[PDB]
């Protein structure tokens, strides 16, 4: 599964989680097996204004 | 004062039931001994352990 957020949401890619990542957009069961890989892309993801 | 073999009976079973009670107060090292009290504090993983 691939997506984009903030830097401070990356704690919500987790089992039990909650707040608005976890709760409104992509949520973990609590028996995930798995792993959960994260980078900064702000050198492609982002841009001015 | 001569049925002191039949009213010890009575006795320990009473000490046992209450003994067996009052061990519900106990927390046994958790954050707190009510059970409804931990599952306000914290979320589900750390209410788990």
């Amino acid at each position: 599964d691939s997506f984009v957020i903030r830097g401070d949401e990356v704690r919500q890619i987790a089992p039990g989680q909650t707040g608005n990542i976890a709760d409104y957009n992509y949520k973990l069961p609590d028996d995930f097996t798995g792993c959960v890989i994260a980078w900064n892309s702000n050198n492609l993801d982002s841009k001015v204004g | 004062s001569a049925l002191g073999k039949l009213q010890d009976v009575v006795n320990q079973n009473a000490q046992a039931l209450n003994t067996l009670v009052k061990q519900l107060s106990s927390n046994f090292g958790a954050i707190s001994s009510v059970l409804n009290d931990i599952l306000s504090r914290l979320d589900k993983v750390e209410a788990e352990v």
